[PDB]
RNA sequence: UAGCUGGAGCCCAACGAGUUCUAUCAGGUAAAGCCAAUGAUUAGAGGCCUAUUCUCAAACUUUAAAUAGGUAGGAUGGCGCGGCUGCUUCGGUGAGCCGUGCCAUGGAAUCGGGCUCCAAGUGGGCCAUUUUUGGUAAGCAGAACUGGCGAUGCGGGAUGAACCGGAAGCCGGGUUACGGUGCCCAACUGCGCGCUAACCUAGAACCCACAAAGGGUGUUGGUCGAACUAGCCCCGAAAAUGGAUGGCGCUGAAGCGCGCGACCCACACCCGGCCAUCUGGGCGAGCGCCAUGCCCCGAUGAGU
């Protein structure tokens, strides 16, 4: 017995019952994956301050 | 991976434009971009390092991170129910400065003087864009009118 | 008065007026022209 | 009257490139003024090339028959759609009114060609003296001795008071 | 109240002058374009795109 | 397993938005092109070459839409003064950050109240407008966007999961949608112009319940001249129980095309009453109350 394959019918109206979800707009984004250097610099400037 | 390479369906996408091959002018080079700044992606393909996925062509992003020969670019991917702010780090090459915040930006600087001349004056004012409404009436002159009319129809001249 | 009438009766010759017909060239016979 | 006869002016909208342009000006013939502008827009369109979001509508006059109480010949010029084709024609018409000449015109072309009021367009209408009217129909009521039987009466009562299912004997009804 | 009534005219009457001026020297008054809509609904709320 | 759903909350009220506008990016589908590259492809002309020429492309393309895509449209901003850095520069040179004093009429339209836990069922789908692949085709087989049925009654399409209208507490009154007004059947045998005559069962409601090439000196409108065109009608037109514009029937129609006025008609819309849900309120030196109560206000009511 064969059946369907794939449809993405009614994946949209799904994705839409709690509407799209931004992300929440912060202050203070987070430094993660910046380069190491001048982040140990910063670190160290603040520690200084 | 699991059906479709990297690159796959960028035939068109990733072709240089018509006659704009070979070198890469020095523009490209020594532009300077400040984390905040906004950008466009624009992958070419001649240059095969810091080369951002086919998605990610066509949309415009936050500068987050800036290392030596690249860029840290943040642009939103909706995955099903939410935007998952990706971030992805990009060769000069395959960004443009964005001017999506260029009006804006001239336009702030022109608030704050008109503002300023109504502080000077005493009055207050507003400074704030409205949408193109209703025109006010108005009079023409007498001239010359010409008649239009609908053309018989002709079964040669169809074609 | 009178210059009220003589605008009416040139606003109405205005709007009651019709064109050439002259460049329609093949048609000239079968239209009015 | 069902159909009316307006003037529409426009123009394009005034530009840097031109800043007075042309004026362009119509008679159509529509139920109501709505309907005259949309039709005015369509041309316009068309036949020249501004539409309704590049130009400035100026006017919107209705025009009226001078003698509403003689009787004038009236001839159309018209432009239809068929199921194949497009075809011009000429039509001439009797009335009081150009009105209701274009009232007959549309009608007429609903039942002798099955052509709706969107398939068809006035390229030109006129007043013909009775010594140039071409089609037959026209002339013969042009007989100064004219004189004829009225052959189909329609035997009804006057206003619907006076409505019976029976009546005692047959009609008598005689021309 | 008073004031508003007596501006509804003078304004509808002005365009009456306005429009007969602009006819007097041979021309075209055109009359402000509208700034106010009333929408009414006309179909149901059964299979909306 | 994630998504869709319920329950429990809790945290708060400028934040947003399945929308437009202003600005700014990105694209190679439709169309087009070959008189541009790659490929295919007909014909002559002039001297293999030159200038033309007919016709083409999902795995061709210089150009190149519409519709969809992304970003931005301030108080989470800006400017001085002063500091810190182990980073950066020839260099206070920069990149940031820290402190501090000032400035910022709220920066287009419209609309609006919106972090975590625990868990159910589901994981056979089907149909329709548009786009679209395979196949001669299929009530076939497979994709894209949206809606619908499934899970849903109610009015119309005679009848019918999906078509048209419209979604719903129990009622009174008024009015409509779709569809209709000869009878069945509530509402005109209403007012008006044409066309048709069927000796084929003439014809007569989206989906829909079929018809073609081709014909006619049937008839009625047109066009071009000294035949052509297109309306209705007729031929083309053959299946098995007896039979179906739903039936009877209808021929200045009760058929076809186009109008006018009124009328009929849904659980839809409006006003009103009542039940419930939700929202927001009032009630103590209490003559004071199933306070888990009573009173007032507004909206709402489909369900496997
Ligand atoms: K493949
Ligand atoms: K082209
Ligand atoms: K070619
Ligand atoms: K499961
Ligand atoms: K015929
Ligand atoms: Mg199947
Ligand atoms: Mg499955
Ligand atoms: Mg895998
Ligand atoms: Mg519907
Ligand atoms: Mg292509
Ligand atoms: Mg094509
Ligand atoms: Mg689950
Ligand atoms: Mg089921
Ligand atoms: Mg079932
Ligand atoms: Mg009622
Ligand atoms: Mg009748
Ligand atoms: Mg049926
Ligand atoms: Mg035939
Ligand atoms: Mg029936
Ligand atoms: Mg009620
Ligand atoms: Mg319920
Ligand atoms: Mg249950």
């Amino acid at each position: 017995a064969k059946s369907k394959n794939h449809t993405a019918h009614n994946q949209s109206y799904k994705a839409h019952r709690n509407g799209i979800k931004k992300p929440k707009r912060q202050r203070q984004a987070s430094t993660k994956g910046m380069d190491p250097k001048f982040l140990r610099n910063l670190r160290y400037s603040r520690k200084h301050n | 991976p699991a059906g479709h390479g990297l690159r796959s369906r960028t035939r068109d996408l990733f072709a240089r434009p018509f006659r704009k091959k070979g070198y890469i002018p020095l523009t490209t080079y020594l532009r300077t971009y400040k984390v905040g700044e906004h950008v466009d992606v624009k992958v070419n393909g001649a240059v095969h390092k810091g080369m951002p996925h086919k998605f990610y062509h066509g949309r415009t992003g936050r500068v987050w991170n800036v290392t030596k020969r690249a860029i840290g670019v943040e642009i939103n991917k909706q995955v099903g129910n939410r935007i998952i702010k990706k971030r992805i780090h990009v060769r000069v090459e395959h960004v443009q400065p964005s001017r999506c915040n260029e009006e804006f930006l001239q336009r702030k600087l022109n608030n704050d003087k008109l503002k300023a001349e109504a502080k000077v004056r005493g009055e207050v004012i507003s400074t704030k864009r409205q949408p193109a409404g209703p025109k006010p009436g108005f009079m023409v002159e007498g001239t010359t009118i010409e008649t239009v009319t609908p053309i018989p129809y002709d079964v040669v001249n169809d074609l | 008065a009178a210059k009220v009438k003589a605008a009416g009766k040139a606003w109405y010759k205005t709007m009651i007026s019709d064109s050439d017909y002259a460049e329609f060239d093949n048609f000239s016979k079968w239209l009015g022209v | 009257h069902r159909f009316h006869q307006y003037q529409v002016v426009g123009r394009a909208l005034p530009a840097p490139g031109d800043e007075q342009p042309k004026i362009y000006r119509m008679k159509l013939w529509a139920t109501n003024e709505v309907r005259a502008k949309s039709k005015f827009w369509y041309f316009l369109r068309k036949l020249k090339k501004v539409k309704k979001a590049n130009g400035q509508m100026l006017a919107i006059n209705e025009i009226f028959e001078k003698n509403p109480t003689t009787i004038k010949n009236y001839g159309i010029w018209l432009r239809y759609q068929s199921r194949t084709g497009y075809h011009n024609m000429y039509k001439e018409y009797r009335d009081t009114t150009l009105n209701g000449g274009v009232e007959q015109m549309y009608t007429e072309m609903a039942s002798r060609h099955r052509v709706r009021a969107p398939c068809i367009q006035i390229i030109k209408t006129a007043t013909v003296d009775f010594k140039l009217c071409k089609r037959d129909n026209t002339k013969q009521f042009h007989n100064s001795k004219i004189k004829f039987p009225l052959v189909y009466q329609k035997v009804r009562p006057p206003t619907r008071k006076l409505k019976t299912t029976y009546k005692a004997t047959r009609p008598n009804l005689f021309m | 109240a008073e004031q508003y009534a007596g501006e509804y005219e003078a304004q509808d009457k002005e365009l009456v002058q306005l429009k007969r001026e602009a006819r007097m020297k041979g021309g075209f008054y055109v009359s402000p374009e509208a700034k106010l809509l009333f929408v009414v609904r006309i179909r149901g709320i059964n299979a909306m795109h």
